RNA sequence: ACACAUGCUACAAUGGCCGGUACAAAGGGCUGCGAUGCCGUGAGGUGGAGCGAAUCCUUUCAAAGCCGGUCUCAGUUCGGAUCGGGGUCUGCAACUCGACCCCGUGAAGUCGGAGUCGCUAGUAAUCGCAGAUCAGCAACGCUGCGGUGAAUACGUUCCCG
């Protein structure tokens, strides 16, 4: 590592809304990150919703119900 | 901290389970990340002189390294190039910088991108290296969202000791990196 | 502030700050801000992250947004352009779909002008 | 949506067509309804006045009235 | 793919949006006009008071106006075209081709080159209302009704008849 050219590299404490907390080295001067994302990926859920999204014959039968 | 967190779990769990999955029969064949290099764009060289210092600054404070400015091998005429103009810088990460960058992006950068469905498993080379595209930026909470006029994108490469490709799929699957069949 | 995926401005009221998302206009702002309980007169600088939490969970739970409407509107237009409808023919040729005037006006579908 | 239009001549013909499990090209006058999903699979010779165009009916056709799977106007421009 | 012509909505603060409130004229009505009430968010649904109508219905009729709050000059709380979903009504039937309502969507457009048009007082300008045709409506049209309401005319040299 060279001395003076690299930015300061500090410990941090990352917190999400649910409180699931992370401790890392980072570049932030604040020493913390107040984030809205945790290790709760929505791809698993988003993908399911997207899969669920198609199919309209049923919807048509809906309007008529008969 | 003796071990970075991703490496805290890598030094026991992913290695023991990857031996479970693949019977190499020899310890120290088991595959691990070598370097994580980050691939600075631009292409505005010749067209605009000022921005590349925007990219030097950009690579820095996403991770704390001074990106080394990488320039043109040759002047190729159509896309205005000139031998020796700066066209994007890159930063090579290895060790504590590699792992702290990885865990942070993993638990920070990947979830935020709008409509971020996943990452393709297909994007390996012949030998177990994974590269994917960050089109805009401001996936990172390191960059203040009003400091940032135009979006500078980048490539991020994970380079492993994976002699195959499903080796690297298996590592980067067990390592907390997303994918989507 | 930050929300469902639209970067909110500096100084806007809430019934206008909600409007900058693809699924929300003025009336949905007047019904969302009545259901959740946030004052419509609140600026975006004065917005609370817990208000982002309750508001965000409400409007991703009981209403659809950016990716759902762009993929849904796109998937329905390409739905009627695959099956061979006459409105499919209008979306093919780049013509107005509602059967309206094509002789003089409907320039917003043909677009910029070439003159022969 | 009290009751959607049904094309009673085509309705009588369609029922006969699907009771016998027989599929036949149909020269049909009717431009007005694809009423039930009972019309799925039957080939309709739609009549724009001048000739009959064969149209296969699949599951996505439900809710589109029958005539304009066949267009009535022709335009090229040059 | 176009080019012309008459109109309408605009490009915002003399403005937009929410709340409260005051004032018209004329008209229209039988298999028509249809109230209170109830169901809807709203087109409307259910119901039929009462009227061939200075009486009943079109609500006691308006909108611009006034009082108040908010918006702070921005492609915006301007602008509504377009497009998606969801409806209602009329009709045997709303695909080619109806109007209206709800949710979303949110484009051009920053007062407009050469030119050119209208208008001399309740006029111009702007604001709603009714009618005929009509089951429904392409009505922003046409014919009328009223509301608020200006500037300028030195004068025949010039253009037009």
């Amino acid at each position: 590592m060279k001395t003076g050219i690299h930015p300061e590299y500090v410990d941090t404490t990352v917190q999400c809304g649910c409180g699931h907390s992370f401790t890392t080295r980072s570049t932030k001067q604040s020493g913390t990150i107040v984030v809205e994302v945790c290790s709760q990926c929505h791809p698993f859920y988003t993908g399911k919703q997207k899969i669920l999204d198609s199919g309209g014959r049923v919807a048509r039968f809906e309007k008529r119900y008969g | 901290k003796a071990l970075p967190r991703l490496k805290q779990r890598y030094r026991e769990e992913i290695r023991e389970a990857l031996q479970q999955e693949f019977n190499y029969a020899n310890v120290m064949q088991i595959p691990g990340v070598v370097k994580v290099v980050v691939n600075m764009g631009v292409g505005d060289a010749a067209r605009d002189a000022k921005l590349i210092n925007g990219a030097i600054n950009d690579l820095a404070l996403i991770t704390g390294q001074k990106p080394e400015v990488r320039r043109a091998r040759k002047s190729i005429a159509q896309f205005k190039l000139r031998e020796g103009m700066p066209i994007g810088a890159r930063v090579t990460l290895r060790g504590d910088r590699m792992w702290e960058f990885l865990d942070r992006l993993i638990s920070i950068a990947l979830p935020r991108i709008r409509d971020f469905r996943g990452l393709s498993p297909k994007q390996f080379d012949g030998t177990g290296n994974y590269t994917f595209g960050l089109n805009e930026q401001s996936m990172f909470h390191e960059i203040d969202v009003d400091s940032i006029d135009r979006p500078r994108g980048m490539d991020i490469t994970v380079v492993t000791t994976a002699t195959n490709d499903a080796e690297g799929r298996a590592l980067l699957r067990a390592l907390g990196f997303p994918f989507k069949e | 502030a930050r929300l469902v995926g639209v970067d909110l401005p500096r100084d806007k009221r809430m019934e206008i700050a909600l409007t900058y998302i693809y699924g929300i206009g003025r009336t949905r702002s007047n019904e969302i801000l009545a259901a959740t309980g946030i004052d419509k007169n609140m600026r975006t600088k004065d917005l609370t992250d817990d208000q982002v939490t309750v508001l965000r969970d409400y409007i991703e739970g009981n209403l659809k947004v950016e990716g759902d409407l762009r993929r849904e509107v796109q998937a329905d237009i390409r739905r009627k352009i695959e099956i061979g409808c006459y409105q499919g023919l209008r979306h093919r040729r780049g013509l107005p779909v509602r059967g309206q005037r094509t002789k003089t006006n409907a320039r917003t579908r043909k677009g910029p002008k070439r003159t022969i | 949506k009290k009751g959607p239009f049904v094309d009673d001549h085509l309705l009588k013909k369609v029922d006969v067509q699907n009771e016998k499990n027989t599929k036949q090209v149909i020269k049909t006058w009717s431009r007005r309804s694809t009423i039930i999903p009972d019309f799925i699979g039957h080939t309709f010779a739609v009549h724009d006045g001048r000739k009959h165009v064969p149209v296969f009916v699949t599951e996505a056709m439900v809710g589109h009235k029958l005539g304009e799977f066949a267009p009535t106007r022709t335009f090229k421009g040059h």
